[PDB]
């Protein structure tokens, strides 16, 4: 069809027998006859034999080669042996065929050794050719409706020509169901000339939506390798999207508007699966077997460009705080994971987190504004990590940072932590967290003398609890950032910390035999204010060793263990407890 | 013909299919990120050496052409006209062994091959936001009753094509492209049909567009529950249900029978 | 009514060599500092047949991943475990394979006897100046009372003087494997 | 088998999960603890023949340490007439189970869910049905005052020395299934939220403590004291049965307090 | 000159009859196809004899490896 179109612009006197550009198929289960009429240029008897009856052999690079330099011209095919493939379903081919200037010839073979080629008088066909295959008896399963649609539909779904059928539905009429093929490709046009609507009905057609997109680029490159790309963003994440198992077809592949492979195992990493698109090409080495490219490095090449581009529009897509708040809702985790494993562009990544932080009520704010407002000694951002907006809020570590006026930053998702584990340092600055072995901040001297000297004055005591908890806390210290709770716990430096142990030991399908190595042991805080550490000072001194003393010590450290988000190996015991204090408390002697 | 001979050498340097177990990959990119950047720059040093002797070896023959028109008319320069000569003729020797060495080593970046620069550079790109006002919600009075007449007439017409068969994957392209095109109005109408098909005691057709009728009013509950439309919500239940258990399919069973009494009481 | 299907983690960090060796005791069996030895060997056997020197290879830098499996990085009181040439300042290009070679022997002998080199005196200028212009590496004599003999010939071979002797990578390979399949005791 | 059992047995639990034709011939294979044995694996095979001519079920629990399910308050009365239950303590257990319901045309019901009986005589359930009546207005009473955080309480029999402890409904979700979907990454957690965690409340008229309770709110409709100790002893058992609280600063300092008064702070 | 014949040592035994093999070449065959310090936990050795034609042997390892449930591995 190309080849007429092109050889018809030169002398209109060649189109006047048959002025339409159409293909059809013609099912029929009744001979099992897969008729495939179309209106192209035709073949004489010369070339029916050096073309259809020469293995390895095209007429279309010879015409390519011997049509000037330069031309709008772009077909499909070079290699040769393409049309005996009709013989993996087929038991007799039949070609009927005619050209401008000669007469109706018909071409029958086989699949032996010959073929016969006959003058023939039938129905006059005006310039196409006809190629009637008689199916198999095992294979009639490709005479029915659904099996040709799927089939069209998958492969062959952007050529530009109105394929049709002529099936019989219902006097049973003639239908000529046209939609086969109702979407023109739009990547090919320019730019500057397709107004939004065009694209939003292209990518409701595209992947079965009810919907309209949320951004669009139609990048393109030149040189050796070039290729267009258009891709797209969606605007709520599908609920299986995480599901795998099922093979990805959201990014596929084209080469001169033919389906070739589809995967983004390769093309695009794992964290960036919510992207559909085309990245259509001109040429590329292929296979023998159209559905595979050799030397795959080139997928990895391309993979780089559409990363960059991708990552331009996130930037961009900031421009605006009004939908960024939507797409930030929606997609949060693939950027943390991407974060989690890339080694090259993580800069970049770490500039689209948005955070809540102690100075905003329901407002998100980034990192950069934190950096912007930091006082002139602070040092280092500080961050904590929980389970629950309002759980985080009122907490024992924080009373005393925020009481003089510093800022702390809130995460409460599970994957933050492993977000936080790999990146440890923003724009010069690092990130300490406030539940570890005492965390310094500046401060007077005359405060550091007096913490120097109190020190001194709860020195027994500090000693004293060692004994009454065995193998467990390994010690205790006076801390600096309580100021309305009586104790507290932090991990250690090289170790899980709570969060992590609540995350990792609730994990379905992973070993037993590590988690001896990595905890870290946990330390106990006693704060020097609340009168009941004073209350136990006056009893420790006044009676080395009494009943009420440990009493009060293992509840005190079980309700701190309760407290810091650390799970309870026995809750019965400290149920015990708590029923002896409502029963003392409320009559009843025992 | 069908030369292929040109991408026969590429090399990226972040390779994630190049490992060994022993090495924990994210260190190595970096060593080979490095690395060809290292040789690139040993590469650029020699050729912009050899250009830049180059230029300044041609800006001294000109010199020394005119150096030679000046001598034309002068006289007495022989020594240095000889050690000129003997010096220009082994730095041109040099500089064209030079030469010959550059177009092997343009073959020898054909060996040790192209990189992600240098195989495409860029052309054209534009993007767009979208900024549509994602609010069109009509009166709800006005829709239910436009819809009910026209929508509801059409697409009964459609359910009663459709009613009277009972496969499922035909059903399940029927309420893809109801879901495309159908609202809550359709199955309000298909609930009062299978009233009055109740009414008219057909109990074959009664069992089938009970089925169909019970599928399509769970999948509106399932949508009351969520507060999302059906247009959204079929593929899921369906691919649940094409696979269900059989746990499931009694549960499924038993509802069916209970709605099958609340209707023929109702 | 639309249950789930587990899902699997990722991977995590495991614990470095110089923790294990230095803050714990962490005490094995000789089969598995054996297999360590081997593992850490091919790795290093396979970064050398590329032209890429790792230019260093701290304890730190090794990984024990979960259950046994030997990891080498590059992520970065360590002036001990250069070579005896690092210490030069002449022609700023000092660092050849054998340097690698004698950090990896370094390596071994830490990993064979378990305590810090050069023991004796602590005091970083008095030891870099000693080691400029000096022959001294650390005694022998410490070892592990059933540690076997060929490994203490390779260590002696591991650095002698000069970056001239020093064994390839793929000799000390072989004779690891080789003692690595003779050693059911001794 | 030990040694095999040791190291593979995740393998074997998503067969059941995945497989649903092999499920008769490889339940076989399971093997978990018991009431009965200190440290030695049993099996169902064993365990059905060793259950008492009245039983007819399988009674399992799932439980986050061995230890804590040990002493647990749901399984006090089921052990006290010599009846055995097994232990199910790992999170690919729960996800397994939630398939494998029958053996040997036997069916598996929890000791962790509501609507659980022991087939036994009628004196004792005709006594239960005259006390049913006299804890008739508490049930409402503490209905209202727990305004609507749990949906039914009741009088059932599960417990001898434990005042409260708290169930779920017969379809959702458990609490350490709940507790595992919560902890996980990729949660897709905007629809999971409001769906699960039904819950009701259980209670037992033997403890001093309720029939304390009983006899001052019959006098009294609008106390004070009766909201705290309702509250304080919702807290408790909601600690008490593998939940985790919404605030722990308020019950911290709720324990402070409770020290403080006990050594003589004032103020 | 040197004569490294080590290119192949290991004969293909699953040819043999099931009955004529001891459990010492059963691990060292295990022994050299992954490179372990371990023998093996049980072995299977059977074929089918039918219209298709294949023979099987299938081993277990007595300690699991650490990566086997991880995400896209080269299985
Ligand atoms: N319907 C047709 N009308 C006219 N010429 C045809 C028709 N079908 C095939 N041909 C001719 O067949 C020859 C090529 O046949 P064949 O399909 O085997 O090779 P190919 O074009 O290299 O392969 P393919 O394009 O399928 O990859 C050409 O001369 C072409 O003109």
């Amino acid at each position: 069809l190309d080849k007429i179109r092109y050889e018809s612009l030169t002398d209109p006197s060649k189109l006047d027998s048959g002025k339409e550009l159409k293909i059809d198929i013609i099912p029929n289960p009744q001979e099992r006859t897969l008729t495939l009429v179309d209106t192209g240029i035709g073949m004489t008897k010369a070339d029916l034999i050096n073309n259809l009856g020469t293995i390895a052999k095209s007429g279309t690079k010879a015409f390519m080669e011997a049509l000037q330099a330069g031309a709008d011209i772009s077909m499909i095919g070079q290699f040769g042996v393409g049309f005996y493939s009709a013989y993996l379903v087929a038991e007799k081919v039949v070609v009927i065929t005619k050209h401008n200037d000669d007469e109706q010839y018909a071409w029958e073979s086989s699949a032996g050794g010959s073929f016969t080629v006959r003058a023939d008088h039938g129905e006059p066909i005006g310039r196409g050719t006809k190629v009637i295959l008689h199916l198999k008896e095992d294979q009639t399963e490709y005479l029915e409706e659904r099996r040709v649609k799927e089939v069209v539909k998958k492969h062959s779904q952007f050529i530009g020509y109105p394929i049709t059928l002529y099936l019989e539905k219902e006097k049973e009429k003639y239908i000529d169901q046209e939609e086969l093929n109702k979407t023109k490709p739009i990547w090919t046009r320019n730019p500057d000339d397709i107004t939004q609507e065009e694209y939003g009905e292209f990518y409701k057609s595209l992947t079965n939506d009810w919907e309209d997109h949320l951004a669009v680029k139609h990048f393109s490159v030149e040189g050796q390798l070039e290729f267009r790309a258009l891709l797209f963003i969606p605007r709520r994440a599908p609920f299986d999207l995480f599901e795998n198992k099922k093979k990805k077809n959201n990014i596929k592949l084209y080469v001169r508007r033919v389906f070739i492979m589809d995967s983004c195992d390769e093309l695009i990493p794992e964290y960036l699966n919510f992207i559909r698109g085309v990245v259509d090409s001109e040429d590329l080495p292929l296979n023998i077997s159209r559905e595979m490219l050799q030397q795959s490095k080139i997928l990895k090449v391309i993979r780089k460009n559409i990363v960059k581009k991708c990552l331009e529009l996130f930037s961009e897509l900031a421009e605006d705080k009004e939908n960024y708040k939507k797409f930030y809702e929606a997609f949060s985790k693939n950027l943390k994971l991407g974060i989690h494993e890339d080694s090259t562009n993580r800069r970049r990544l770490s500039e689209l987190l948005r955070y809540h932080t102690s100075q905003s009520g329901d407002e998100m704010t980034s990192l950069s504004e934190y950096v912007s407002r930091m006082k002139e000694t602070q040092k280092s951002i500080y961050y904590i990590t929980g389970e629950s907006k309002e759980q985080v809020a009122n907490s024992a570590f924080v009373e005393r940072v925020r009481k003089r006026g510093f800022e702390v930053v809130y995460m409460t998702e599970p994957i933050d932590e492993y977000c936080v584990q790999q990146l440890k340092e923003f724009d010069g600055k690092s990130l300490v967290s406030v539940t570890k072995e005492g965390l310094e901040l500046p401060e007077d001297e005359e405060e550091k003398k007096k913490m120097e000297e109190s020190k001194a004055k709860f020195e027994n005591l500090c000693k004293l609890m060692k004994e009454i908890l065995d193998k467990k806390v390994e010690k205790v210290t006076i801390s600096n950032r309580l100021v309305s709770s009586p104790c507290c716990i932090v991990t250690s430096t090289y170790g899980w910390t709570a969060n992590m142990e609540r995350i990792m030991k609730a994990q379905a399908l992973r070993d037993n035999s590590t988690m001896g190595y990595m905890m870290a042991k946990k330390h106990l805080e006693i704060n020097p204010d609340h009168p009941i550490v004073e209350t136990l000072r006056q009893k420790a001194e006044a009676d080395k060793n009494d009943k009420a003393v440990k009493d009060l010590v293992v509840l005190l450290f079980e309700t701190a263990l309760l407290s810091s988000g650390f799970s309870l190996e026995d809750p019965q015991t400290h149920s015990n407890r708590i029923y002896r204090m409502i029963k003392l408390g409320l009559g009843i002697d025992e | 013909m069908v030369d292929y001979s040109v991408w026969d050498h590429i090399e990226v340097s972040d390779d994630e299919d190049e490992t060994h177990p022993n090495i924990d990959t994210a260190s190595l990119f970096r060593w080979r990120h490095q690395a060809r950047v290292e040789r690139m720059e040993q590469f650029q040093k020699e050729k912009e050496e050899l250009d830049r002797g180059c230029r300044e070896c041609k800006r001294k023959v000109a010199e020394c052409q005119r150096k030679l028109k000046e001598l034309e008319v002068a006289e007495g320069g022989k020594a240095e006209l000889e050690r000129l000569q003997a010096e220009a003729q082994q730095l041109r020797k040099e500089e064209r062994s030079w030469e010959q060495k550059l177009e092997e080593m343009r073959k020898k970046e054909k060996s040790m091959p192209w990189n992600v620069d240098t195989l495409s550079k860029d052309g054209f790109s534009k993007s767009m936001v979208n900024t549509k006002p994602e609010k069109t919600e009509e009166d709800s009075e006005e829709v239910r009753e436009q819809k009910h007449k026209t929508f509801v007439e059409k697409y009964e017409k459609q359910i009663k094509h459709f009613g009277m068969l009972r496969r499922w994957d035909d059903s399940q392209k029927y309420l893809s492209d109801n879901v495309h095109l159908v609202c809550e109005e359709t199955a309000n109408y298909l609930v009062i049909w299978c009233i009055d098909l109740e009414v008219e005691e057909k109990c074959a057709l009664m069992e089938q567009v009970a089925h169909q009728t019970i599928v399509m009013q769970f999948i509106l509950e399932l949508a009351k529950s969520l507060k999302v439309d059906p247009r959204a919500c079929f593929r899921q239940f369906f691919t649940k249900i094409k696979t269900a258990d059989r746990q499931y399919m009694e549960g499924f069973n038993d509802e069916l029978e209970a709605f099958k009494e609340r209707v023929r009481g109702r | 009514t639309k249950p789930q299907l587990a899902i699997v983690t990722q991977w995590c960090e495991g614990s470095s060599l110089y923790h294990h060796l230095h803050i714990i005791e962490t005490k094995f069996e000789m089969i598995k500092l054996i297999d360590i030895a081997r593992q850490t060997a091919q790795g290093m056997d396979y970064l050398h047949a590329k032209s890429i020197i790792h230019r260093d290879l701290k304890s730190n830098n090794i990984f024990l991943h979960e259950d046994l499996t030997v990891k080498i990085g590059d992520f970065g009181g360590s002036i001990l475990w250069m070579a005896p040439e690092v210490i030069r300042m002449q022609d700023k290009n000092p660092y050849s394979f054998q340097s690698d070679v004698y950090a990896f022997g370094i390596v071994l002998y830490e990993l064979m006897t378990g305590q810090l080199p050069y023991s004796n005196i602590n005091n970083r200028d008095q030891i870099i100046f000693m080691v400029g212009r000096g022959y001294l590496s650390p005694d022998l004599s410490k070892v592990r009372s059933n540690c076997p003999k060929a490994m203490k010939r390779l260590m002696a071979e591991c650095l002698k003087k000069k970056r001239d002797e020093r064994p390839l990578f793929p000799q000390i390979l072989a004779s690891i494997e080789l003692l690595a399949r003779s050693l059911p005791k001794i």
